[PDB]
């Protein structure tokens, strides 16, 4: 979990929101790099989001 | 080392005693061979049980007792739970009053019955309905202890599934003997398949009200749990035919088989204890009474019985004391008011069916019906394409209808199993439109006798021949 | 119409005073008919001896109800399980004195068990009323792994789900564990700052010690503690600002037993007009049968309302326990117990005395602390 | 189809023919004397809705 430096489009909106209202935000990156939907694992009778 | 078993006037005593003695002597050689002390008492009384406990503890420190019974009384198991907890003697549940597991045993008790929990019945019913593709749900319940948690479990199980069952609200009766409020709540009763979680006494009046409203039709279905259908010999005239019930009976496992399984489990537990510890369990100095402090210096058998393997089958138990692989046979009411097996459940917690669809007929009233119209369809035409069921915990896609095909086992053994498949195509869409317009259920059949057919020897073959016949 | 009723009582003086009480209850307003005898027994520790004595005395004396009192030793549990199990063979109703265990509330395990005291699960209504009057929305629940705790949390969830409100977190404890630092830190790392405690006395004491160690007794926190979790070492180890619940008329053996015997006498007098009465056998050996009048007794007990007695009214719920009990608000001020309200029927009945809060605050705090920390 | 009652004072056949009663607007060609019992049965079934 090395420190990266992400910037782009949504960062401006996030900064605007933090300026309008008091926010202390920390960004994170998903390990699998997927949006996340319903998946099937062992004991397939389970509906969990990844 | 010392095992005791009791039965009430079941059969001849000496032959059963000899068989039980021979039981552990056929195999499973262990340094401390277990003995059998079999006694036949027809009386089930508290102080009689206390005297039996005193006799067994004075009888070479009987390590465990197997309790058998003939009557159907749930209070016997409740009374015996306290005795088992106090005497520090494990007791197994066999057919009889203690066969059913309803009360929750104390954590310090050593009671483990052969019965099945309600949750297992719920998932068995869910599997049966999934096989029947009965997505319509209707839960009619009455105020009884433990039903609210069962409803919570069944809803948190159904909503977790990917099938997408109906989410009809539970139609809970306010109280028994309602001559007016039942008609008020009758508005919410609008479905096809109704699940009934009630008692045997009120089941008669519930079914009478259903008959008055007319729920005994071919399209309507009823599922009754094991507690209501406790006795298969007492069949009231108000029970409609085609009812689906799940229970367990001696039709597939006799008393000899059950006691064999019990003694095998006891021997495996004793062997595990001897492998782990090097102490012989001993009973209390006094069989009953509270004169000294309650202490259990020796570890119990709860962790030893987690892993049990006997005769190639893992007859293990869970933390709550439930069988991992119970019997859970399925019984459907016969035309002449009998019960027959239509599938088992011991096959690695899977579902088995004998492929018998039409078994429902109205008997409370007389009303013929012919909505079940069979339809025969081919496979070679591009307008209808068949697909195998995907082994991904789901039957098939939602945009199709079930169909059946006969597949011969070999090139000479003519025997076709009714494999369940889903047929999709343009003709399937036409059939769906016709079903939604005319409002009649339509079945599906697949051609297996060659091509369409032609007039040969003044005999029609194929689909045309089936239509003519 | 001559019957005998057996009783299980603590000491000889209590036995004779209850005998004279039931005699005068026979001689009071309910009279001018065939009377009934009186039988009493002690809570003898020997289980086999007490069971055989109960059989020989009560069962041979045509008993229709069982009078079971609280054990003479509060330290020892002495749960009235064997008596209920014996009475369940013939569906014989019993009348517990002060058994508040939630296991007896369930009718599946105990087919015939009646009592005039609500269990700990009935405190869910009081907690819900407190939340409604104090406008609490974000709460957490601390329940130990036990049947009573599971019943209480299920009751709380069922009572709270009607308003579409859900607790942020529900933690679990164990009967014997002493390390709860991780669970306490998890509870602290939450928006809610109100704690509801329902567990054994030792577990409550150790979790309160851990909370005091981690500075959880400061300002901005409200503690809700059950009835049995405030006594014992809790009073010594708990400073001021801790709320609690106390039951009015919770421990009055004479009054409760008098009310119970009056209720059962009126019920049996009303039911004696029935066509048939089931007679128990002279001994509990060799007889295996069920009473046709068992369900009749249960129905007549459920459908009977008694507005006359020591209490304002006596009625039974679906579980058969007492309904609409007297709940008194209990507060700890200067290491002393202070009552700041009585809830006769779970209504808004405050008092003029000011309610103190942990950390010396004199105003009601709020559980909304977003902290502007959004990952 | 017309839901024609077989005969008056039917404590069981009315419940049998109740299956055909599934609509919103009902036309009642009956008499005043039997109208009371018809409306009582409708109230029991719950036909007095908005
Ligand atoms: C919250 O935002 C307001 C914006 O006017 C600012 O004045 C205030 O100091 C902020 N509070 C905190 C704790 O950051
Ligand atoms: C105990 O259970 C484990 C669980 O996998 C199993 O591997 C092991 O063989 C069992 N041992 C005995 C003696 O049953
Ligand atoms: C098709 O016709 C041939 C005649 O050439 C006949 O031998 C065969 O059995 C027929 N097949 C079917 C499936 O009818
Ligand atoms: C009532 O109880 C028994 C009869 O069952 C008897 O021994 C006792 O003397 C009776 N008491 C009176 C006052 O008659
Ligand atoms: C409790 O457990 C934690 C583990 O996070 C440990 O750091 C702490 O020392 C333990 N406390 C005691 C008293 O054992
Ligand atoms: C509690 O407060 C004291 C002083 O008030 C402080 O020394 C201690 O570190 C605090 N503990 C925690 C866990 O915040
Ligand atoms: C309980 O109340 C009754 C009547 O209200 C009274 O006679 C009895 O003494 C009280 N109990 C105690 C322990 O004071
Ligand atoms: C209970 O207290 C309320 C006050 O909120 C009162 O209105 C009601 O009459 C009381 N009921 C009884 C039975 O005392």
């Amino acid at each position: 979990t090395v420190p990266q430096c992400c910037y782009g489009f949504c960062i401006d909106l996030l900064i605007k929101l933090a300026r309008t209202m008091n926010f202390t935000y920390e960004v994170h990156l998903v390990a699998d790099g997927k949006f996340g939907t319903q998946e099937r694992v062992n004991n397939s009778n389970k509906k969990e989001w990844n | 080392l010392n095992i005791a078993v009791m039965l009430g006037h079941s059969h001849d005593v000496t032959e059963r005693e000899l068989r039980t003695l021979w039981g552990p002597e056929q195999a499973a050689g262990l340094p401390l061979d277990v003995n059998v002390v079999a006694l036949l008492m027809n009386r089930t009384d508290p102080k009689s049980l206390i005297t039996h406990v005193c006799d067994l503890m004075s009888g070479a420190r009987i390590h465990g007792l197997v309790f058998g019974d003939d009557t159907d009384q749930e209070a016997v198991a409740q009374m015996l739970d306290f005795i088992s907890s106090h005497t520090f003697v494990p007791i197994l549940g066999i057919h009889g009053g203690a066969s059913m597991i309803m009360a929750d045993k104390d954590p310090t008790s050593t009671f483990f019955q052969f019965g099945a929990s309600i949750q297992q019945q719920a998932t068995v019913m869910l599997k049966i309905m999934q096989d029947y593709d009965w997505h319509v749900f209707s839960l009619v319940t009455t105020i009884f202890p433990g039903y609210r948690e069962f409803i919570s479990f069944v809803k948190t199980t159904v909503d977790n599934s990917f099938v997408g069952w109906d989410m009809q609200n539970v139609i809970t009766l306010d109280t028994s003997f309602e001559d007016a409020k039942t008609q008020v709540q009758l508005k919410k009763i609008h479905s096809s398949v109704i699940l009934l979680y009630c008692s045997k006494d009120e089941a008669v009046l519930i079914l009478s009200e259903a008959r008055s409203l007319g729920l005994t039709g071919y399209d309507f279905f009823w599922i009754v749990p094991s507690l209501v259908s406790g006795n298969t010999e007492l069949i009231p005239k108000e029970f409609p035919s085609g009812l689906i019930s799940v229970s367990y009976d001696d039709w597939d496992y006799s008393l000899e088989a059950r006691v064999r399984d019990g003694i095998g489990i006891l021997t495996t537990a004793a062997s595990s204890m001897l492998e782990k510890f090097s102490y012989i369990p001993e009973a209390k100095a006094s069989c009953y009474g509270q004169m000294e402090r309650p202490e259990v210096p020796m570890h119990t058998l709860h962790p030893f019985m987690v892993n049990v393997t006997w005769d190639g089958k893992d007859l293990s138990f869970t933390e709550e004391g439930y069988q991992v692989h119970p019997r859970l046979v399925v019984i459907v009411l016969n035309k002449d008011r009998e019960w027959e097996k239509v599938g088992k459940w011991e096959n690695h917690t899977l579902s088995l069916r004998h492929a018998v669809w039409p078994r429902y007929k109205s008997f409370s009233d007389c009303e013929p019906d012919d909505n079940h119209l069979s339809i025969v369809t081919l496979e070679e035409a591009p307008f209808v394409i068949v697909e195998d069921i995907d082994p991904l915990t789901e039957t098939c896609v939602r945009n199709t209808v079930p169909c059946r095909k006969f597949v011969k086992i070999n090139n000479s053994t003519n025997e076709g199993m009714n494999v369940k498949k889903c047929c999709k195509g343009f003709c399937i869409d036409i059939l769906k439109k016709l079903s939604r317009t005319v409002k009649f259920t339509y079945d599906l059949y697949l051609v297996t006798n060659g091509k369409h057919g032609k007039k040969v020897n003044n005999v029609w073959n194929g689909m045309i021949g089936e239509v003519v016949y | 119409k001559i019957v005998n009723i057996g009783a299980v009582l603590s000491t000889r003086k209590h036995e004779q005073m209850f005998r004279e009480a039931v005699n005068q209850a026979n001689k009071r307003h309910g009279s001018w008919k065939i009377q009934l005898n009186a039988t009493s027994v002690t809570h003898k520790p020997n289980a086999i001896q007490m069971a055989l004595s109960v059989c020989e005395d009560l069962i041979s004396s045509q008993v229709y109800a069982i009078l079971v009192s609280h054990p003479p030793t509060p330290n020892d549990h002495f749960t009235p399980t064997p008596v209920s199990y014996t009475a369940g063979f013939y569906r014989i109703p019993v009348l517990g004195l002060t058994t508040r265990m939630s296991i007896y509330s369930d009718k599946s395990i105990h087919l015939s068990f009646l009592r005039t005291v609500p269990p700990y699960s009935h405190q869910s209504s009081v907690w819900f009323e407190m939340m409604r009057v104090y406008s609490w929305n974000h709460i957490i629940l601390l329940v130990s792994d036990d049947h009573e705790g599971r019943a209480a949390q299920k009751r709380l969830e069922t009572l709270l789900e009607e308003r579409e409100s859900k607790a942020e977190k529900v933690l679990q404890f164990d009967p014997g564990t002493k390390n709860v630092t991780a669970l306490l830190m998890e509870a602290k790392e939450l928006e809610a700052r109100v704690i509801i405690l329902s567990a054994s006395e030792d577990d409550a004491a150790t979790v309160y010690r851990a909370a005091a160690m981690l500075n959880m007794t400061g300002s901005g926190y409200v503690w809700l503690v059950g009835e049995r979790e405030i006594s014992g070492n809790a009073l010594r180890y708990a400073p001021d600002g801790i709320l609690g619940l106390q039951l009015i008329n919770g421990k009055n053996e004479s009054a409760h037993i008098s009310d119970a015997v009056g209720v059962v006498a009126q019920a049996v007098h009303e039911l004696l007009e029935k066509e048939n009465i089931t007679d128990p056998p002279r001994g509990c050996v060799g007889n295996t049968n069920i009473w046709k009048t068992g369900p009749l007794f249960k129905r007549v007990l459920m459908s009977s309302k008694y507005a006359d007695g020591v209490t304002g009214r006596v009625e039974f719920n679906e579980d058969g326990d007492r309904k609409f009990a007297n709940y008194s608000i209990m507060n700890l001020q200067n290491r002393k117990l202070v009552q700041v309200g009585i809830y006769n029927g779970t209504h808004v009945i405050p008092n003029d005395r000011k309610i103190i809060w942990p950390g010396g605050e004199t105003e009601k705090p709020r559980g909304y602390q977003m902290s502007t920390r959004l990952k």
